RNA sequence: ACCUCGAUGUCGACUCAUCUCAUCCUCGAGCUGAAGCAGGUUCGAAGGGUUCGGCUGUUCGCCGAUUAAAGAGAUACGUGAGUUGGGUUCAAACCGUCGUGAGACAGGUUGGUCCCUAUCUAUUGUGCCCGUAGGAAGAUUGAAGAGUGUUGCUUCUAGUACGAGAGGACCGAAGCGAGGACACCUCUUAUGCUCCAGUUGUAGCGCCAGCUGCACCGCUGGGUAGUAACGUGUCUAUUAGAUAAACGCUGAAAGCAUCUAAGUGUGAAACUAUCUCAAAGAUUAAUCUUCCCAUUUCGCAAGAAAGUAAGAGCCGUCAAAGACGAUGACGUUGAUAGGUUACAGGUGUAAGCAUAGUGAUAUGUUGAGCUGAGUAAUACUAAUUGCUCGAGGACU
RNA sequence: AGCGAAAUUCCUAGUCGGGUAAAUUCCGUCCCGCUUGAAUGGUGUAACCAUCUCUUGACUGUCUCGGCUAUAGACUCGGUG
RNA sequence: CAAGGAACUCUGCAAAUUAACCCCGUAAGUUAGCGAGAAGGGGUGCUUAUGUAAAAGUAAGCCGCAGUGAAGAACGAGGGG
């Protein structure tokens, strides 16, 4: 607190998690935090069940949720996936995907998971 | 064990206005009051608008002003309550779902009847 | 929960128009006081027309509180202001003229000559 | 709030023998041959039936 | 003694009116009609007591001893199995229900433990003033104050056994006595009583007669909702 | 001047206080120049309690207010590795003084920098290693404890007694308190940083729209799950035993009488128990009972391989728990968390659409949408498919 | 002279009044002022003040009275230490 | 942080009230330069139409609970010394 670190906020978390949930969109795979990667994965779910409306406004809100990448935009991730990603998935009941235990990092030896998904 | 929490409601069952008129917490109605010193329900009225409403059950509570005297009277009540007469009279109007400001507001500011 | 130097209307006509306690009478630590209290105060704020000095001190009793109070009932009965009036050492009040009809649980505490000199009581 | 005297080297080691130690989880791995520590990936890129990871 | 005791839920806490036209604490407790597991002499095992069984459950959902006896003695598997002393005049194997035991107006008491609320302060464990602001009091604005208990070799320097200090806060067995009870429903194994009491939802929670009031049954009737149409 | 000057924080304030009772008040009693009432005197008698606001560094002091009281002493004038620092105590400036003057002034005038990271011990809370003497499982128990153990008022009782007259009881009943304390969220607050809403402009989102940052989380207002009192309930009883003072009875000495001597009692907020909790490492290791358990054969006899099956651990899904420990739940034979669902719930009619206005919007579509946390279901995902310990009663 | 209980008056918690429910500080009065005292000038002076200091409007978690959200730790890991 | 409101103290330190514009207005003193943002107040958003080159601004409509819509702005008033 003395002019030092403020470290970890929820403004900061819910960022990185917009950010992480754009990038695994990208991919499909993310090597994060378990307690990051399930928690990121309750909204992934929602957004999943909820995005089969398949309507203008679900286009609106989902604009809410992106940025600029190396790989993807807002107009190619969206599209593709409204295309052809998403009845695959509308036939069961939640728990789209699966956050696995890995090996701990290096850098501070702390359980690395990956979060992943396969239709 | 079983953990279902509808019995709140399944008990409470027994005391419910099965009515209950509806309204806006900013809804002129009026109200039987029952009367009884130590005997002999009387009927004193205090209409005004509601206030505040909240409705969960017996849980369900709400508020009415008058202004009378240059005095303001705000009294809380129970909506689901017995010994409660209600009757929703001319409706009032504003799109947020808790407000202060008529408690402290002058005249010929009255909403509409809601068309 | 009202309690010394804390000033507040003269709801009775008497002379005066503001008046705070100087002490919470009785009980020590009771420390506070609700509709139906009696407690000395001082005026400091009097006019000629009536009979009081700024700087008297007696005795008057809260009729409304802002901060409100439950009735017996369960009616969560409040007020948007804190209102008290003076009486001579007994529950006959010091001012007469009623400005907003009086408190309802008080009654039993007596104070009947108000509750009494007014059309309602409230 | 301090220290008046240094140690003796026993007594050290006492606070240090009730700060002991505990080991890891455990687990078996037969879709690559080895034994993880239970609940995690095997040493094969796998967490089971499949590989989970890559090669390294 | 007498001691009719209950183990319950706690499943609700609401308000409700009465006659006099005045509002009632309302504690709703689920409590199904129990059974006793075993009850001593003063002369059985030196005192008389009955413990009883309670939660009853499926057979191997507990421990093979617990079990084992559960069928030794051939009566239900109830994963709580609590005893009180003062009172052994229960049939081995008794389920019985509480409106035997409880009528629907008199006192009792509720020992519930209360919110676990983890390490405390003493200015809520002990329930002391916080420090002033002005003047300079610094980062310690909020300490135990003086705490000297001797200086010199004439006074104490010590501190007190069992002292009052801050620690785990809530979360031990109490009671909450002179609650009334308010109405059954067998058909729902369920009850209201008054109060406001320690402890939170899902667990269970022990009623004894009252200590004070027990000799004081007194119902004034619930008033319903009056105008309906 | 003993004893520390190669160093003893000493005033007050605040807090925590606590402790002695030569007790203020709350319990009782005794006696009265104690009509009542109100007294006095004397004691038993520390369970508890005994205020606030102004004047000055300053308690003390005064005051103004009282209430059961605002008790007196004691702890380094307890209490700064507990806090300030108001001042007498920094250099600094000045004034009355004095010195002849620099200077000095329990003379004043203006202020002038409080170090700590806990080694132990104490002590709190509590985790573990081992014990409690076949293993595993619960249930206890109570050695030894702790607390609470304060009070006022309303009403009658009863203007009754008493007295005379006013005045005004003795006793008991019921209530209402205050406070003060354990708890709880239905209220009511306040919070409720991923619930919702309006929401400014600026930089964004090829344009309208529609949303984003950023500005407290921009502002504003609500508000669920929950948090927390200012909220509400409970609580302040009652009882027995020992009794103090005290009053006894019989009955002496001292033909009597005498509460003592023997004999028999009675009698206080104090005491023991009654209430709560917590307890057998209580090595004092206690107790009840439950399950399990005995596979050829070595040893100054235990198992050389079958090493629980009773269970426990580790791992995990976790929450009421939770600094962590740990407590608890259960791990697929699974509902543990999540997701899925439905609802609650409140933010309080969404966007988009068409109508109208010129538009600021209204219109109807619309209680609409939404919903961090609730509720309750769904094996849809992860709670691993595992490993470790874990049996033969040696001996009275 | 002047001013006077004063930045300087023992007495002194002088006096009176204001102020004050109630004010060992204050403001105005009264002056046997221990040695006040006219060039360290007297006695005032409009303004103004990171000047003192009185009252007093808002204003207030300063306070009662206690507490909630977010983080910084502290707490956990792992390193460095 | 509801509710008061300084009760705190040796004392309102802190802490908050205050702020921008347009416009209104300001006491006593005062030496005449002030005092004086003295004191103390109102309007403030947009759609229109008008204002002109630009606008202060006008009127109408609209909308909110409320429009320096968030950033950022003096807080008084009197006493004495």
């Amino acid at each position: 607190s003395y002019i030092n670190k403020p470290g970890k906020t929820s403004a900061w978390r819910v960022m990185t998690v917009r950010q992480q949930v754009s990038a695994v969109l990208a991919y499909g795979k993310i090597e994060t935090t378990l307690k990051k990667a399930k928690n990121t994965q309750k909204r992934l779910d929602k957004l999943i069940t909820l995005a089969k409306v398949d309507n203008f406004n679900n286009r609106r809100q989902v604009k809410k949720w992106l940025l600029n990448t190396n790989l993807f935009d807002v107009d190619q991730l969206m599209d593709h996936l409204f295309s052809k990603v998403a009845p695959k998935y509308e036939k069961t009941p939640g728990g789209y995907s699966r956050v696995l235990k890995l090996g701990p990092r290096r850098g501070d030896a702390t359980e690395m998971a990956i979060l992943q998904l396969t239709d | 064990k079983i953990n279902k929490q509808a019995l709140i409601d399944l008990v409470e069952q027994k005391q419910l206005k099965a009515y209950v008129p509806e309204f806006s917490a900013g809804d002129e109605v009026n109200v039987a009051i029952k009367l009884k010193e130590k005997e002999k329900v009387r009927i004193q009225n205090f209409t005004g608008t509601v206030l505040r409403r909240r409705g969960k059950g017996i849980s369900e509570t709400f508020i009415v002003r008058k202004t009378t005297d240059g005095i303001p009277i705000e009294k809380n009540f129970q909506i689901h309550n017995p010994n409660i007469s209600i009757e929703l009279k001319r409706r009032g109007k504003v799109r947020r779902a808790y407000i202060s400001y008529m408690r402290e507001r002058s005249g010929k500011a009255a909403k509409i009847k809601e068309r | 929960m009202v309690s010394f130097m804390t000033r507040l209307n003269v709801a009775d006509n008497t002379g005066a128009k503001q008046v705070g306690i100087i002490k919470v009478l009785g009980s020590t630590r009771k420390r506070y006081a609700f509709l139906g209290d009696v407690v000395v105060v001082s005026v400091k704020d009097a006019i000629p027309s009536g009979m009081v000095k700024k700087g008297q001190v007696l005795r008057a009793v809260i009729v409304r509180t802002k901060k409100g109070q439950q009735r017996k009932d369960g009616t969560h009965l409040k007020f948007d202001d804190n209102a008290c009036v003076l009486i001579k050492e007994d529950k006959s009040p010091r001012g007469t003229r009623i400005f907003g009809p009086v408190a309802r649980e008080l009654r039993e505490r007596g104070y009947n000559k108000i509750l009494s000199l007014a059309v309602e009581v409230v | 709030a301090v220290q008046q005297r240094r140690s003796s080297k026993h007594r050290r080691d006492k606070r240090r023998s009730h700060d002991a130690l505990t080991a890891q989880a455990l687990s078996v791995c037969q879709k690559c041959g080895k034994k993880k520590l239970f609940h995690r990936v095997c040493s094969c890129g796998m967490y089971g039936d499949l590989r989970v990871k890559k090669a390294y | 003694m007498e001691i009719r005791g209950i183990f319950g839920v706690k499943v609700g806490m609401s308000q409700v009116f009465t006659t006099n036209n005045e509002r009632l604490p309302i504690t709703v407790i689920y409590c199904e009609p129990n059974q006793v597991a075993g009850v001593k002499t003063e002369a059985k095992d030196k005192y008389s007591a009955t413990l009883l069984s309670f939660d009853t459950v499926e057979n191997k959902k507990l421990n093979k001893p617990q079990q084992g006896f559960f069928e030794k003695n051939n009566l239900k598997p109830t994963k709580h199995l609590q005893e009180i002393r003062n009172m052994t005049g229960f049939e081995m194997g008794q389920q019985i229900t509480p409106q035997n035991l409880f009528q629907v107006g008199e006192y009792v008491d509720v020992s519930a433990i209360s919110k676990g609320r983890g390490f405390t302060g003493a200015i809520k464990r002990w329930n002391f003033k916080i420090g002033p602001l002005g003047h300079g009091a610094g980062y310690p604005h909020r300490f135990q104050g003086s705490v000297q208990a001797g200086r010199g070799g004439a006074s104490a320097q010590r501190v007190f056994k069992g002292k009052k200090m801050s620690g785990h806060y809530g979360h031990e067995k109490v009671t909450v006595q002179n609650l009334r009870i308010v109405g059954f429903d067998e058909a729902n194994m369920l009850v209201l009583v008054s109060g406001a009491i320690a402890g939170p939802e899902g667990g269970v929670v022990l009623i004894r007669t009252a200590k004070k009031k027990p000799g004081v049954v007194k119902p004034i009737e619930l008033a319903v909702q009056t105008e309906k149409a």
